């Protein structure tokens, strides 16, 4: 725990890899019972 | 060309209104390929399409038309696009991507990167990291401060960034080691960073190194080629998966490595050739 | 014996809404679980996996099925109109009337501010409404 | 690990040396508590898988060229047998491993066939000519023989 | 022995079963009793419920 | 530990007293053959409240099986339940209606009267020969002096003035006045009907 | 799709990458850095039109999401004015360049000293047939439901003493009070609200052990769903209430602020004792009459300073909600 493990992680997944990132909220938590 | 954008948006709205199943399929893809950041299989696509069609009592559309509609909706709303993947046996034994006849797909962004927005993101991440683990500490129940990253930061889950950094380090090790790296020497090289190799869980991630490598292999980040012998014993060789090949291109890898060693922009020449030499037989292109 | 009487009375109470349910008393979890099967589904979901009206009706039926095992000559109760909203409240009052007007061993005094005479279910004999003239 | 269960062969060592005993930790069934292997309390298939895996573990250390197992692939619930076949596939993935002569008295639907292993069939058909008279029928359940080299 | 015959039948509206239960609940204390009292209470309740 | 032995002996003596009390009880039902549909005796025919809480001397003829008092809230709606619980005999803390029995008395008056008319004409009556067809239960609450009673009959002949006769009559009629669920107040009903956790339902039941 | 579409996609991706909720000043800075490379340099501009050029793009993304099945809600945080705007020396953009909050200003000098509303990416679908899980199993869902129930139950406090825990909210409340009028005698009332408070009760889960509970709670805190105060008490953040707008109103009987419809989690809530009616069970303003911090500031500095709930003196008001 001495080196920047976030700055490299910030360069990745943002500058390169063009990877979509989504929160994906806990929607199935509130599932309607459809009575 | 504002009118062109407006009529394209109107056409996308008409398409999504005409095919209700397309919206549900797009939502399911955005859920699966992003929540678990895994590779979508072709076989499950037909099953989910048939199930949605039966639920909506709508005649099943053509798979190519559905794929085109999904790609158009993703590009018009989220800017994403689905690219096909080749078969792993081709490498063991300019190519236009399959798109419609590929057995696997993954969500990929298709917008050129800027020069300051990424700098802003990385600077914010560095600013938050200076206080995240200051004096060898951690946030949560360990300390009395919960909202350490102000109201909201770019750190996401405080572990996804570490996961991506470790993945980038592993890819750099595999890419630059003549596309052939052994497991023991890879562990020894990773020990230089500070990751223990005695089985203790790594910090932040709280996941053992072997389990992390297994997860990376499962997520198509690396390929465990097994050229096991006798004189020496079992042999674990790490390769580059098709997902990594699709995510990281030649120009993308050059841009990523430009800031790795902090080389000046004037000396950008004579580096792409070295990157190509280091990659070797890794890309099917 | 008490749990058997409560279970049977709860089963007989749920039939008013065309439901079918049961009570389960667990000592491992020290809890009472209500299972209700309505018209739509085919599996007895947990009572918490329902709506507000169904849960309120189940609670009222549980109240009656808890009064039942203890044979009481006289039972008295205050208002319940604030715990149930509109149609469910009418159904709950209907359940109270239907389940309590039949039994002769138990005399029930229900004090409510809501006018029962507005409810169409007043024509049933054995129900006495004493509306106070003085407000 | 393939079973999704945790178990270790522990050697409990009391003060008396002869009282040292062997403990096997079982997790394949959540209901079954951690106890010594026994037929009556546990199911037949899970017990068979556990003892087969214990046999497999004591193979690389041993200098025997190969191990022989009989009446093993006969169905154990079609689930425990499936997972033990998966374990056998994983073991066969490693090279320089012992050859096992497998016996399958009862056919199992959707059996997994690894590329390293090869299936052999001995059944005969009415329309198939006699093995002695047919030069290519003498080999049973073999495909590499037909191909050159 | 009695219950189920023509004289003392199962059912909720019989007077004899109500009198029996009325006496059983009279003696029953549930704190320091003979178990037969509680057994009778349960059995009489069951026979009263049987139509 | 001698305290454990003392506790054991005390519990044993308590069990002895309880079994003697059980042995003392006899049968109280005579099984008058008679004739089902008709209600048994013991129900409250009428309650009259003279100078009690808010309203003045008030008559109310409760029905035999189901009663729906539509006294509006804020007009002594809960007065009837409090009066019934007090007259039938119950602990003040269990009722939780008023700070003290003194406050139940109407302001400006030193005494309040609660009179109940339990029915004895129908079957199951408690000493129908002595009490007749009705049993009258009147309780007087005075600011000065103890609260008075009489278990008078229809003719006005005060059969008793004690409280043990109250308990005997009530237990014969099987009216659980001691159980705070048979007479549900507003707060108790709210607590029971809003129970959500299965543990809360189990506890309340 | 040359310039405007790329900027809209970048803004949406930045919103999504921040786990849905993101600070508005960060969005403004991102839009500045996207527009400076879009059309010339845009040096001669004003924030009064920058906010509109952000809002119109946000609405353009929102309508597309709505026709797709999503929505971005500009839900205002419970804490507002400068208390939430300060953050850590405003926006982040020393021997080395590692800690420079006031440096790297956009263009010559651009700063937003006021910011209260947060943009949250939410899903309007209720049944959600398409999605069944994200990264968790049913045990974690049950633990989350139990934590939500405990947080809802802890809202009501019996008496509370003059502990006067002063970390964030009560300082802003006192500043608003002294701005309205200078009393400094009994503004700090001895009534406290624990709407988002739990330390040991969450640890009493049965199915999951203490280590699993701690790991799940830490993961949720890192995901910005449950936040911790200075004392160390867990509670729901703005993200949870922004997403579950219907879960906290249908299953649980809750009231809205002075606005048409909004979820109140913190602010001022006295209610005295005579609540609106009696409600299902809980009272003390459990049916209506709740305010935010910014809403309280707006109400107290305008006409009808006294509470409209049948009359309420300011002396008994000032109840702190934590």
């Amino acid at each position: 725990s001495q080196f920047n493990w976030f700055r490299i992680g910030a360069l990745y997944n943002t500058i390169s890899k063009n990877a979509p990132i989504t929160d994906h909220l806990m929607g199935p938590l509130s599932i309607e019972k459809k009575p | 060309d504002s009118d062109v954008d407006l009529t394209e948006d109107l056409a996308v709205a008409k398409i999504v209104k005409e095919n209700p199943v397309a919206r549900k399929m797009v939502r399911y893809i955005l859920s699966r390929g992003e929540s678990q950041n895994s590779i979508i299989t072709r076989n499950k696509l037909q099953s989910v399409i048939h199930e949605a069609a039966r639920e909506e009592n709508i005649a099943k559309p053509s798979f190519s038309k559905m794929f085109m509609d999904i790609n158009a909706i993703l590009y018009n709303v989220y800017g994403f696009e689905l690219q096909g993947l080749p078969s792993k046996n081709n490498m063991n034994a300019m190519p236009e991507p399959l798109g419609h006849r590929a057995q696997k797909f993954i969500l990929l962004n298709n917008v050129p990167h800027s020069k300051n927005f990424d700098d802003f993101k990385i600077l914010q991440s560095a600013h938050t990291y200076e206080e995240l683990i200051v004096t060898g500490e951690y946030i949560g129940d360990d300390i009395a401060s919960g909202t350490s990253n102000t109201l909201e930061s770019k750190l996401s889950t405080d572990r996804d960034l570490v996961y991506k950094g470790v993945l980038s380090v592993i890819l750099c090790i595999v890419f630059f080691s003549k596309n052939n790296i052994l497991h023991q020497e890879l562990i020894k090289f990773l020990e230089t960073f500070g990751i223990p190799s005695d089985g203790s869980k790594i910090a932040i991630l709280n996941i053992t190194i072997e389990d992390l490598i297994k997860s990376l292999e499962k997520r198509e980040y690396i390929v465990r080629l097994e050229e096991k012998s006798d004189t020496d014993g079992e042999v674990i060789s790490y390769r580059i998966g098709r997902r990594t090949q699709a995510e990281l291109g030649l120009e993308s890898l050059e841009k990523l490595v430009q800031e790795i060693m902090g080389l000046e922009k004037e000396q950008t020449k004579s580096l792409h050739d070295d990157i190509i030499k280091s990659i070797g037989d890794s890309y099917s292109i | 014996g008490t749990c058997f009487d409560a279970d049977m009375d709860f089963r007989a109470s749920l039939k008013v809404r065309k439901f079918s349910g049961n009570l389960s008393f667990i000592k491992d979890t020290k809890s009472l679980e209500i299972y209700i099967l309505t018209t739509n589904d085919e599996k007895a979901r947990n009572v918490d996996t329902l709506s507000g009206g169904e849960k309120s009706f189940s609670q009222m039926a549980l109240l009656l099925a808890t009064w039942k095992p203890m044979r009481s000559r006289i039972i008295a109760l205050d208002e319940f109109d604030v715990f149930m909203d509109q149609v469910n409240r009418k159904i709950g009052t209907t359940l109270i009337v239907k389940k309590l007007k039949d039994i002769a061993r138990t005399q029930t005094i229900i004090i409510t501010p809501q006018d029962i005479g507005k409810i169409a279910d007043i024509d049933s004999s054995g129900v006495s409404i004493h509306r106070m003239r003085d407000p | 690990n393939n079973v999704g269960s945790a178990g270790a062969v522990r050697l409990e060592k009391p003060k008396d040396y002869a009282e040292w005993k062997i403990e096997i930790m079982v997790k394949f069934r959540d209901n079954a508590p951690l106890k010594k292997l026994d037929s009556h309390t546990q199911s037949g298939g899970e017990r068979a898988v556990s003892t087969v895996l214990y046999m497999i573990a004591l193979q690389e250390f041993t200098s025997a060229p190969f191990r022989v197992v009989d009446e093993i692939n006969q169905g154990m619930d079609s689930r425990n047998e499936r997972i033990v076949h998966k374990a056998m596939v994983e073991n066969a993935c490693a090279e320089n491993t012992s050859q096992y002569f497998l016996i399958t008295p009862k056919l199992l639907t959707g059996l997994h066939y690894h590329e390293k292993m090869r299936i052999h069939c001995v059944m005969a058909g009415s329309w198939i000519p006699n093995p002695s008279e047919d030069p290519k029928m003498i080999h049973f359940g073999e495909t590499s023989n037909y191909s050159f080299d | 022995t009695m219950y189920g015959s023509k004289f003392i039948p199962f059912g909720p509206k019989c007077q004899v079963t109500e009198y029996f239960k009325d006496c059983i609940l009279d003696i029953s204390n549930e704190t320091t009793n003979d178990v037969e009292i509680s057994i009778l209470k349960g059995i009489l309740n069951l026979f009263s419920k049987i139509r | 530990i001698e305290q454990v032995d003392d506790e054991l002996l005390s519990l044993t003596a308590q069990q002895e007293n309880e079994e003697q009390q059980q042995q003392r009880k006899r049968r109280r039902h005579q099984f008058a053959p008679m004739t089902l549909e008709e209600s048994p005796s013991g129900y409250i025919k009428k309650v009259i409240l003279r100078n009690f809480m808010c309203h003045e001397h008030f008559e109310l003829e409760l029905g035999s099986r189901l009663n729906f008092i539509v006294g509006n809230n804020g007009s002594g709606k809960s007065a009837i339940l409090t009066a019934i619980t007090i007259g039938l005999g119950a602990k003040a803390s269990e009722t939780n209606r008023g700070s003290s029995l003194k406050d139940l008395i109407r302001e400006g008056c030193y005494s309040a009267k609660i009179i109940l008319h339990l029915d004895n004409s129908k079957y199951g009556a408690y000493q129908q020969g002595i009490f007749g067809n009705e049993i009258i239960v009147e309780r007087i609450i005075k600011r000065d002096g103890p609260a008075s009673f009489s278990l008078r009959s229809e003719n006005g002949k005060e059969i008793s003035n004690k409280k043990k006769d109250i308990q005997t009559v009530v237990d014969y009629f099987s009216v659980p006045v001691s159980n705070p669920m048979c007479f549900l107040s507003q707060d108790a009903a709210r607590s029971f009907l809003t129970a959500s956790t299965s543990q809360d339902k189990y506890s309340h039941f | 799709p040359v310039t405007g579409d790329a900027t809209a996609k970048y803004l949406l991706q930045y919103i999504l990458s921040a786990r849905g909720i993101c600070h508005e000043n960060a969005l403004i800075l991102a839009l500045m850095r996207l527009e400076t490379d879009a059309s010339t340099l845009n040096t001669e501009w004003s924030i009064q039109q920058w906010v509109d050029k952000l809002n119109d793009y946000i609405n353009a993304i929102n309508v597309k999401l709505n026709l797709l099945g999503y929505k971005i809600i500009r839900i205002n945080h419970g804490i507002g004015r400068n208390a939430v705007t300060l953050k850590a020396k405003q926006n982040f953009e020393n021997t080395a360049i590692r800690a420079h909050n006031n440096d790297y200003a956009v263009l010559q000098s651009i700063v937003l000293p006021e910011s209260n509303r947060f943009f949250v990416y939410v899903n309007l679908a209720s049944t959600e047939e398409t999605k069944l899980a994200t990264r968790f199993n049913q045990n974690e869902i049950e633990f989350m439901k139990w934590a939500i129930e405990q947080f809802m139950i802890s809202g009501e406090t019996i008496v509370e003493g003059p502990a006067l825990e002063t970390s964030i909210i009560v300082k802003e409340v006192n500043r608003i009070l002294v701005a309205a009028t200078g009393d400094s005698n009994l503004a700090k009332w001895r009534k406290f609200s624990t709407f988002t408070v739990g330390s040991t009760n969450l640890f009493q889960f049965q199915e999951l052990t203490a280590t699993d509970i701690e790991d799940l709670l830490l993961r949720l805190c890192e995901l910005k769903w449950f936040y911790r105060t200075q004392e160390g008490k867990f509670g729901i953040d703005l993200r949870c209430i922004a997403e579950l707008e219907e879960y906290l109103t249908s299953m649980y009987n809750l009231n809205t602020c002075q606005n048409c419809h909004k979820l109140a989690i913190q602010g001022v809530r006295c209610g005295n004792e005579s609540c609106r009616e009696e409600n299902e069970e809980t009272g003390e303003n459990s049916l209506s009459q709740i305010w935010h911090v910014d809403c309280f500031k707006h109400y107290i500095t305008h006409v009808s300073k006294n509470c409209d709930r049948c009359g309420s003196s300011l002396i008994t008001e000032g109840v702190y909600v934590i």
